[PDB]
DNA sequence: TACCCCCCCTTCGGTGCTTTGCACCGAAGGGGGGGT
């Protein structure tokens, strides 16, 4: 007999109408059985050609998980729902999540499944399985209850979610605990054995609710604390080629951009004449200062960035060969908020598809901990060669945006 | 009855009001008796005081038939509809089908007239026939069933028939039932007593709704005739292809001619159409007549070689593996073939897409793979083994090496001539002892005037005059200069941001002339560098040879 | 003088860095095919 919260779409715009993509028969099979569940318990219903709505649905297994779990790609229901915001349901970001020494991430979709929906909003959330060489027309279904990976289902949960954590945060107030989508980030700063202990405590806490009023027994553990940073740096040579000295001045050239102090003359100067590129050629006593300040101003952090809750996370990867993958996370061109790199990575030096799934993953965890919010990816693939593969190496319950680009490296610019 | 689909139309418009054009005598004779007709069976309602709208109306000849199927012009109500989400996400194709004892093939007859519309719809179907050619005032009627015309009518019959169908695979869950429109598909390995039992169940069902099968559309010997191919017990192929041999060809007998070998190489393994597709790039209208060029007549001889002989494909036996084998066939096209068993090929395809100014074989080849990737998803699944004519070591050092991530499932190597390879290596590092060459190039903007020239350390200058050009196309020419003039080994520095972008990638074909001539050059090296250093800088001779050609 | 789906090949205009040229991409219109 509860209530259903009223949700709205932005003035003037329509709902999401994406269309579904193949599916591989284990992933059909996974979402016609999940489906059939989710129907007999009333979370989902049949629906007919006059919904003109759709959005994309698949399924994927978790990191070290051998059972499927449903997912569907709501970014495009997400950015056309109403943000909450506005309506005063979004969650605040705590400063001290990324400051603890372990965080747990829990997945509690599966509780938002107690709630119903806005009967008005239902047609929105409508989509189709497809079947295995078009055997049969797409079976369509919309959600009834708060589905798994849309935005308004934690903000209208939010209420029946602090009251439920109430009990073990007043126990244990030196926890932090963030909520984002369908996952619940807990971190403290306790020795692991006694972390893990807080965390199987919150999980029976948990089914304490559930038991009264994709499973929630999985959790992966982050380290914020020992999360480095990747800076801008300019090789050490005793004896410098025309080439070295080339990249080193189109590579202090680039970085000027976002060090304006940064200068190239006197180094410039010992390119004058033309020679090959080869040829050992003395740095100047002028241009040894010139170095050797540049490499002090790299080291001072950039003047004047800061994050803006208001303006969107971009992350730019740059693929530099031998399973290394480095990136840049920016709200303004040039005032990097983080820099990193990647190596060693799941499918390192057979698999570029899936180190770079990988990537994006793992830099939109560091987001949602740092500032709460996943970026904009741009990413250094084919649009085609993306979109065959990605879903094949997708472990987690969120989809940021992103886009392609072809950025030919000129400058060895993050990576020496 | 069939319950109804609500229907409405796009917030704030009204219905249509489009008057009928006038109607050839012929034709108004046999609309008016079609029209009786839908009136006795109550597929459409007499009233029309009340009503304001109405719709055009034609009439065109079934297929292969004396009977006439009467068309309502609906684009209009179209417009003013609600929009649909089709249903209807791909077709399916025989090479995803198993292979089963028993088969049959029926139709359902009359399929939209068995589904009855949306009441409050109804009223705006409205459409008015003239009785004798505007000598009476004639009748108007409004449709009681998903119209032909209509926007929602496919939308809402396939869905209908989804539901109907529904129950009926659930309680037999041995048989298998492909749904395309009214079109069905029965398999079962079933004695062929209890699958025409089984059949027999299912038109008492499908009349239970009043949707009739029609004996005259019920196939019970094979071959049957489906989706437009011909299903034998072990095998399958197309119904025949009809090839125009006309001497004269306009454009649109080229795209005729050009979509029909598009729809063979299904099956027929090696069709090409680049050289006929070309011939049809250009402003051509349709009626223009186009001389066949001489190697495009070639590609038309190999195709008719290709269809002399007759082509089956086989069923899927999913306990087996799928495997894809490519091979090159030049100028960016490939051809594929889909099978399970040598020399049994479930299907074959070609790809000949050619996106990007500049690019190479590498590149094509790995878009080819995802083609047969996705398109393999869609018939079966899953992904198929490939068989690739390019070696371990020439995809290591591309994949590796390129910028972009990219990648090819399980596969190995296959040694057909042509194989894939990568055309040349650029260095890593500046080559010692090679001779420096610093390039640039300008235009004059408006002028289109430009020059292009090198200086080398050991004081080798020149400068080309240009004409009719662009920045770009002078700082690719500036790298020519310099590899046309240079030893097997050249180190070179140039600040275009263009050109280097163009030749890292390593491209072995191009849309550009000049980009081609480079390639060549290319190729003919041993070992060259590119480097790139910012331009006005004050850099080595790029601030000489900046000079040279402004 | 009609409707819905899929496919390939070409053209064309919008978009963003390679910048005021050039490259890429998606839409749309030609054809093939299926069914009403
Ligand atoms: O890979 C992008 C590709 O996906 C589509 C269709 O699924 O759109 C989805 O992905 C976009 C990229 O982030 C989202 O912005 C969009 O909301 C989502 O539906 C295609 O539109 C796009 O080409
Ligand atoms: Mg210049």
């Amino acid at each position: 007999p509860i209530e259903t919260v009223p949700v709205k779409l932005k003035p003037g715009m329509d709902g999401p109408k994406v269309k579904q993509w193949p599916l591989t028969e284990e992933k059909i099979k996974a979402l016609v059985e999940i489906c059939t569940e989710m129907e007999k318990e009333g979370k989902i219903s049949k629906i007919g050609p006059e919904n003109p709505y759709n959005t994309p649905v698949f399924a994927i297994k978790k990191k070290d998980s051998t059972k499927w779990r449903k997912l569907v790609d709501f970014r495009e229901l997400n950015k056309r729902t109403q943000d909450f915001w506005e309506v005063q349901l979004g969650i605040p970001h705590p400063a001290g999540l990324k400051k603890k020494k372990s965080v747990t991430v829990l997945d509690v979709g599966d509780a938002y499944f107690s709630v119903p929906l806005d009967e008005d909003f239902r047609k929105y959330t409508a989509f189709t399985i497809p079947s295995i060489n078009n055997e049969t027309p797409g079976i369509r279904y919309q959600y009834n209850v708060l589905p798994q990976g849309w935005k308004g289902s934690p903000a209208i949960f939010q209420s029946s979610m602090t009251k439920i954590l109430e009990p073990f945060k007043k126990q244990n107030p030196d926890i932090v605990i963030y909520q984002y989508m369908d996952d619940l980030y807990v971190g403290s700063d306790l020795e692991i054995g006694q972390h893990r202990t807080k965390i199987e405590e919150l999980r029976q806490h948990l089914l304490r609710w559930g038991l009264t009023t994709p499973f929630l027994w999985m959790g992966y553990e982050l380290h914020p604390d020992k999360w480095t940073v990747q800076p801008i740096v300019l090789p050490e040579k005793d004896s410098w080629t025309v080439n070295d000295i080339q990249k080193l001045v189109g590579k202090l050239n680039w970085a000027s951009q976002i060090y304006p102090g940064i200068k190239v003359r006197q180094l410039s100067k010992l390119l004058r004449g033309t020679k090959a590129l080869t040829e050992v050629i003395p740095l100047t006593e002028e241009a040894e200062l010139e170095l050797a300040e540049n490499r002090e101003i790299l080291k001072e952090p950039v003047h004047g960035v800061y994050y803006d809750p208001s303006k969107d996370l971009i992350a730019e990867i740059q693929k530099q060969g031998q399973g290394q993958w480095t990136y840049q996370i920016y709200q303004e061109p040039f005032k990097n908020l983080k820099t990193g790199k990647y190596a060693r990575m799941r499918g390192a030096h057979t698999n570029d598809v899936k180190q770079l799934t990988e990537a994006v993953q793992k830099i939109t965890t560091e987001s949602i901990v740092i500032w709460g919010k996943t970026p904009k990816f741009k990413l250094p693939i084919q649009k085609e060669t993306w979109e065959t593969w990605w879903t094949e190496y997708w472990q987690a319950t969120w989809i940021p945006e992103w886009e392609f680009v072809n950025t030919p490296p000129l400058v060895k610019l993050w990576y020496q | 009855p069939i319950e109804t689909v609500p229907v409405k139309l796009k917030p704030g418009m009204d219905g249509p009001k489009v008057k009928q054009w006038p109607l050839t005598e012929e034709k108004i004779k046999a609309l008016v008796e079609i029209c009786t007709e839908m009136e006795k069976e109550g597929k459409i309602s007499k009233i029309g005081p009340e009503n304001p709208y109405n719709t055009p109306v034609f009439a065109i000849k079934k297929k292969d038939s004396t009977k006439w199927r009467k068309l309502v012009d609906f684009r209009e109500l179209n417009k003013r509809t609600q929009d649909f989400w089709e249903v209807q996400l791909g077709i399916p194709h025989p090479a995803g089908l198993k292979k089963k004892k028993s088969v049959t093939v029926l139709d359902v007859g009359d399929a939209y007239f068995s589904v009855p519309l949306d009441e409050d719809f109804r009223k705006y179907t409205a459409f008015t026939i003239p009785s004798i050619n505007n000598e009476t005032p004639g009748i108007r009627y409004q449709y009681n069933v998903l119209p032909q015309g209509w926007k929602g009518s496919p939308a809402i019959f396939q869905s209908s028939m989804t539901k109907i169908l529904e129950p009926f695979k659930k309680q037999n869950p041995d048989i298998v039932i492909y749904q395309y429109m009214d079109d069905l598909y029965v398999g079962s390995d079933l004695e062929i007593g209890q699958h025409r039992t089984k059949i027999e169940e299912l038109r008492q069902h499908l009349l239970r709704w009043g949707l009739t099968t029609p004996d005259k559309k019920h196939q019970k010997e094979p071959p049957f005739l489906w989706m437009g191919y011909e299903l034998h017990p072990d095998k399958w192929t197309v119904q025949p292809i009809v090839l125009p041999e006309k001497d004269s060809w306009t454009v649109n007998d080229i795209q005729k001619l050009v979509g029909k070998l598009n729809w063979a190489s299904q099956i027929y393994p090696g069709i090409k159409v680049r050289q006929l597709s070309k011939l049809l790039r250009g402003t051509k209208a349709l009626t223009e007549v186009i001389p066949l060029t001489e190697e495009a007549e070639l590609e038309l001889a190999e195709n008719r070689e290709i269809l002399k002989e007759p082509v089956h494909g086989v069923y899927y036996d999913p306990s087996k593996d799928l495997i894809a084998e490519i091979q090159k066939q030049g100028q960016g096209q490939w051809t594929y073939q889909i099978y399970q068993e040598p020399f049994k090929n479930l299907k074959t395809g070609k790809y000949a897409r050619m996106r990007g100014a500049h690019t190479n074989d590498v590149k094509q080849l790995t878009e080819a793979v995802q083609k047969i990737t996705t398109e393999s998803i869609v018939i079966w699944g899953k992904t198929p083994k490939f068989k690739l004519p390019i070696q371990k070591e020439t995809w290591e050092t591309w994949w590796t090496e390129y910028w972009q991530a990219t990648w090819i499932p399980e596969w190995e190597f296959v040694n057909t001539p042509p194989l894939v390879k990568l055309w040349y290596q650029l260095e890593k590092e500046p080559i010692v002892g090679a001779e420096t060459f610093y390039v640039d190039g300008a235009a004059n903007r408006e002028t289109k005037l430009g020059k292009a020239g090198y200086v080398t350390n050991k004081g080798r200058q020149k400068v080309v005059p240009l004409t009719n050009t662009t920045n770009q196309k002078t700082e690719l020419q500036a790298i020519y200069l310099a590899l046309q003039d240079s030893g097997l080994e050249v180190n070179i520095v140039t600040d275009s941001q263009y050109a280097l972008g163009i030749i890292q990638a390593q491209p072995d074909k191009s849309e550009s002339e000049l980009v081609n001539q480079i390639i060549e050059q290319l190729i003919k090296k041993e070992k060259v560098y590119l480097a790139w250093v910012p331009a006005h800088k004050g850099i080595g001779g790029n601030e000489q040879v900046d000079k040279l050609v402004s």
